[PDB]
RNA sequence: UAAGAUAUCAGAGGAAAGUCCUCUGAUCAAACAUGCGCUUCCAAUAGUAGAAGGACGUUAAGCAUUUAUCAUUGAACUAGUUCAUUGAAGUCAUUGAUGCAAACUCCUUGGUCACACACGGCGCGGAAGGCGUG
C-alpha cells in the first residue's frame, strides 16, 4: 500500500497484505428495520380461563413440595433450639453452686486445664489477695472439669486486681494453658 | 455563506471573463480551476451544493474542450472520489476512456488501480483486465501495467494456473521492462519441485515431443527433473534472445529519441526530430502487422501532435490502402477535423474520401456546413485554398444535381448563376483575394461553341468595359485569353488566327506592353511562329 | 472494574450454639499408567487405477428464464402511447444476475505396511473414540 499511517516503517507495513475486498452477497435474514419479535400476543383471555377447568379436573391435588419439607425441617428445628436455651434460661441466683458471698469479690476464672486442681488454682489466685472460697465448675452430667472456676476474695479491690493482672496479661499460663480471667459476670 | 462570498470577491470575476474572452488557451482554464478549488479548502461531505455543483461543471466543461488530458480525467474523478459517489467516478473513466478511443496507458492504469478497491466481485474484476490487455496491452510501456494484472492473480485466485497462463504472453512482448518478467519466470521454474507442477507450464504431448521429457516417469526422479529443468530453461533463453533483439531495436533507434509523450495543449509546439521519430516509428509498426500494436501506436504518437494533421493524414492513409477500410478512414477524418488547426489538407482529402464511398448527401450537407460558416461569403476568404476546394467540389453536386443547359451534353460546370456569381464576386476584389489568375486559367478550358461565347462575353469582355487596371498589366491573363480562343474546336485556322491578331492584340496600352509581353511572347513563340513579326512592330 | 474463593458430602477428634483445623469413609474431577476376542478407519502394481475433500478452475456469450430509473411542462394520439424540454437521486454489471445439468483439467490428504492368490476373525502398527481397574 501507499500511504500507511502505522507506527511501522513502509516494508514492514507492506508486509501484512489483506486479502482482497470481500465479494458481495445478497442477504438472506429480515432488515434490521422490519426485525422484530412476535407482536400480536393475545393476552391471558377469560376464554383461557374458562378452559382451565378442563386442566383443573385433570389434576386437581397437586404433587406434595417435598423439597420444601428439607427446609421445614430445618427451620423448625431452630425454634426447638431456642426452646431448650429457653428451659435454661429460666433455671444464677439458684444454682446452689454460685451462691456463696458478695458477687463484687468473685472473680470468674476460664479456660483453665482440664487437669489443674484448685490448690493450683488456689496458689495463683492467693497471689491477689486472701481467698474467701474457690470453686472449680465440673459438668453435673458427668464430672468433666469445665474449665472454669469462680474466686471469692475477701476485698473486690483484691479481686479487681486479679482480675487486671491474670486476665488482660494474655492470660494466666496454669498448668499448660492460657486461662483468661473476668468478673462474675452471671 | 462561503460560496456567496466567492462570487462577489473580484479574483472570480476576472478569471471567469478572461476564460470565455480566451477559450482555447487552457492557462486561464487551469487559474479559473486551481483557484476555485482552493477557495473551498475543506472539499469534504460538509461543503455547500451550490459551491459543489459549480466546481464540477467547471471540470466537465473543461474536459469538453481538451479531451486530451489524461491527468484532468483522472483528477476529476478522484473529487468525485471523496465527495463520495462511486457511481459518477466510473461514469468519468468511462467518458475519459472512450475520449481516447478506449487505448491510453494511464487512464487504464489509474481505472484498474482504483477498480481493485470498489469492484469486489471475483468474474467482472479480471473482466476488466481482460478487456485491458487488448487495447493497451502491447504498449511498449505497459510494464506496469502488466505488474498489476499479476499481483492481482497471485493475491486473488487459488489454483496457480492462470498465473502461469499469463506470464506465458508477457514473455512474448516487446515491454519496454521486459527482463522483470524472464526474472519472474526464472525464480518459479527453479522452484518447481514436482514433475507434475511442469503440466502447468505446456500441454503433457509438447513436453514429450518438442523437448522429450515425460511426466509418468516413474523412476529415480531427481536428475531427471534436473534434467527437465535444465532443458526447459533453454527455450526461455532462446525466447530472450528473440524478444531483447525486437526491443534493443526499438529503444535504440526510436524510443530514445522521443522525451514527450504527453498532450500539453494547443499552444505547445513539438521539435523537429520528434515529428521525424514518429513519423518512422510508425513505419516500423506497420511493416509488424501487428494490428493492436499499430492502432495503439497510432493513438499514443496522436495526442503529442495531436493538433498538426501530420498524424491524422497518415493514420488514415494506412486504415485506406493496407487495411483496405474506407468508411473507417472517413471516421479518423471526421475526429480528426477536431483536434487540429491546419484543418484544409484534412479537409480537402476528406471530401475526396467520402466521394469514393458514395456518401454525396453527406457531402452537400457538409458544403452547406462550410459556407454556412463564413456566412454565405467563401467568396470573400483571405485564405484561398479553403474557397478553391470548396468550389470544385461545389462544383461537382451541381453538375450532377441539375441537368445541363449546353450542347454536346457538357455539365455546365463553372458557368452557372449559382457559382459563377460567387466567382464574379471573388474576381471583382481584383488585388486583395489573393487567388485571381487560378481561378481565371480554370475559366479556360471548354473548348466548345456555345461556351467559349459565353466566357468572352460574360467575362473577358466585361473585363475590358469595366478595365480594371491590375487584370490588364498580368500578362497571365492576356495569354489566358488567348488560350480560350485558339482551343476552340469550332474555329477554323484562318479566322482563329484573324480574330487573336486582328482585334485582341491591338487591344492591350502600349503602356502595360512592356511587362505583358514575356507571357504573351510565350504563347506566341509556341504557336504562332508565323506570325512573330507583327507582335513585335506593335509594341 | 472490584472483592472473595480453590471439590462436595458425611462421620471421629482439638480450640448447648456456630466457626476454625485435623485424620477416617462415600461421591466428584484431573493427570498418568494400564487392560479389555470393545467400536470405527487406515488407497491399483497380477496395475497406468481409485476414495475424501476442494478449485475463490475450464467448457461457457452452455442451455432455460426474468431484469434496466421517478417527477414537472408542451405536441400529437386513442377515449393508455410516442417525441422534446426542466428537476431529483443513480454499486458495478446484461459476455450480467437467477434456475438446470453434464464433461474435462488441476490441487491437498493417506500404512499406497507384512503374509497370502489361497472355496461369517482372533499378524505387527498408527489414528480416532467408548468402557474398566490402579
Amino acid at each position: 500500500m501507499n500511504y500507511n499511517l502505522s507506527k511501522y516503517p513502509d516494508d514492514v507495513s507492506r508486509l501484512f497484505k489483506p486479502r482482497p475486498p470481500l465479494s458481495y452477497k445478497r442477504p438472506t435474514d429480515y432488515p434490521y428495520a422490519k426485525r422484530q419479535t412476535n407482536p400480536n400476543i393475545t393476552g391471558v383471555a377469560n376464554l383461557l380461563s374458562t378452559s382451565l377447568k378442563h386442566y383443573m379436573e385433570e389434576f386437581p391435588e397437586g404433587s406434595p413440595n417435598n423439597h420444601l419439607q428439607r427446609y421445614e425441617d430445618i427451620k423448625l428445628s431452630k425454634i426447638k433450639n431456642a426452646q431448650l436455651l429457653d428451659r435454661r434460661l429460666q433455671n444464677p441466683n439458684v444454682d446452689p453452686h454460685i451462691k456463696d458471698t458478695d458477687p463484687y469479690r468473685t472473680i470468674f476464672i476460664g479456660r483453665l486445664p482440664y487437669d489443674l486442681d484448685e490448690i493450683e488454682l488456689q496458689k495463683y489466685f492467693v497471689k491477689f489477695g486472701e481467698i474467701e472460697k474457690i470453686r472449680i465448675v465440673k459438668d453435673k452430667i458427668t464430672q468433666k472439669s469445665k474449665g472454669y472456676a469462680f474466686i471469692v476474695f475477701k476485698d473486690p479491690i483484691s479481686s479487681k486486681m486479679a482480675f487486671k493482672e491474670i486476665g488482660v496479661h494474655r492470660g494466666i499460663q496454669i498448668k499448660d494453658r492460657i486461662c483468661i480471667v473476668d468478673i462474675e459476670r452471671g | 455563506d462561503k460560496y456567496t462570498a466567492l462570487i462577489h470577491d473580484e479574483n472570480f470575476s476576472t478569471l471567469t471573463l478572461n476564460v470565455s474572452r480566451y477559450p482555447k488557451s487552457l492557462a486561464y482554464w487551469e487559474k479559473l480551476l486551481n483557484y476555485i478549488v482552493k477557495a473551498s479548502a475543506p472539499i469534504c461531505k460538509s461543503t455547500e451544493p451550490q459551491l459543489l455543483k459549480l466546481i464540477r461543471c467547471t471540470y466537465s466543461s473543461m474536459l469538453n474542450e481538451f479531451p486530451y488530458l489524461e491527468n484532468y480525467y483522472i483528477d476529476f474523478a478522484l473529487l468525485e472520489y471523496k465527495l463520495g459517489n462511486v457511481s459518477m467516478s466510473h461514469k468519468i473513466f468511462q467518458r475519459g476512456l472512450q475520449a481516447f478511443n478506449q487505448r491510453s496507458l494511464l487512464l487504464w492504469t489509474s481505472y484498474l488501480k482504483f477498480c481493485n478497491n470498489v469492484i469486489s466481485h471475483q468474474k467482472q474484476l479480471f473482466k476488466k483486465y481482460e478487456t485491458a490487455e487488448e487495447y493497451v496491452g502491447l504498449h511498449f510501456f505497459s510494464g506496469e501495467f502488466w505488474d498489476l494484472y499479476l499481483e492481482q492473480i497471485s493475491s486473488r485466485c487459488t489454483s496457480s494456473k492462470k498465473y502461469w497462463n499469463v506470464l506465458r504472453k508477457i514473455l512474448e512482448i516487446p515491454l519496454h521492462s521486459f527482463s522483470k518478467f524472464y526474472a519472474l519466470w526464472l525464480q518459479r521454474i527453479d522452484d518447481i519441485m514436482d514433475l507434475k507442477q511442469l503440466s502447468q507450464l505446456t500441454s503433457k504431448d509438447e513436453l514429450l515431443k518438442k523437448l522429450k521429457i515425460d511426466i509418468n516417469y516413474s523412476g529415480r526422479k531427481g536428475p531427471y527433473l534436473q534434467d527437465a529443468k535444465k532443458k526447459l530453461k533453454k527455450i526461455t533463453k532462446e525466447m530472450y534472445m528473440v524478444v531483447q533483439y525486437q526491443v534493443l531495436e526499438i529503444y535504440s533507434i526510436f524510443e530514445s529519441k522521443i522525451y514527450i509523450n504527453y498532450y500539453t495543449s494547443p499552444e505547445t509546439l513539438v521539435s523537429s526530430d520528434e515529428i521525424e521519430t514518429w513519423i518512422k516509428y510508425l513505419d516500423y509498426t506497420i511493416t509488424l502487422q501487428t494490428d493492436s500494436l499499430t492502432h495503439l501506436n497510432f493513438q499514443r504518437a496522436l495526442l503529442p501532435l495531436a493538433h498538426y494533421d501530420l498524424v491524422w493524414i497518415k493514420y488514415s492513409k494506412w486504415l485506406i490502402n493496407s487495411k483496405n477500410d474506407l468508411l473507417g478512414a472517413k471516421n479518423v477524418l471526421l475526429m480528426g477535423l477536431k483536434f487540429s488547426l491546419k484543418k484544409t489538407e484534412i479537409i480537402k482529402l476528406l471530401y475526396s474520401v467520402i466521394c469514393k464511398l458514395n456518401e454525396y448527401v453527406l457531402l452537400r450537407n457538409l458544403l452547406e456546413k462550410i459556407e454556412s460558416s463564413y456566412s454565405d461569403n467563401v467568396e470573400n476568404v483571405d485564405d484561398f485554398e479553403i474557397f478553391w476546394d470548396y468550389l470544385q467540389f461545389k462544383t461537382f453536386c451541381q453538375n450532377s444535381l441539375y441537368s445541363s443547359r449546353y450542347s454536346d451534353s457538357q455539365s455546365n460546370g463553372l458557368l452557372n448563376k449559382e457559382l459563377f456569381d460567387k466567382v464574379w464576386k471573388r474576381l471583382s476584389c481584383k488585388e486583395k483575394k489573393s487567388g485571381q489568375e487560378i481561378l481565371l486559367n480554370n475559366l479556360v478550358q471548354f473548348y466548345s461553341k456555345d461556351t467559349v461565347e459565353f466566357v468572352e462575353k460574360n467575362i473577358f469582355q466585361k473585363i475590358i468595359e469595366f478595365g480594371w487596371e491590375y487584370y490588364l498589366q498580368n500578362g497571365m491573363f492576356w495569354n489566358c485569353y488567348c488560350r480560350l480562343i485558339y482551343f476552340d474546336t469550332s474555329r477554323s485556322y484562318l479566322d482563329k488566327r484573324q480574330y487573336i491578331v486582328r482585334k485582341i492584340w491591338p487591344q492591350i496600352d502600349k503602356k502595360f506592353a512592356q511587362s505583358v509581353l514575356p507571357s504573351l511572347t510565350e504563347f506566341c513563340e509556341s504557336y504562332f511562329p508565323e506570325e512573330m513579326d507583327t507582335l513585335e512592330e506593335m509594341f
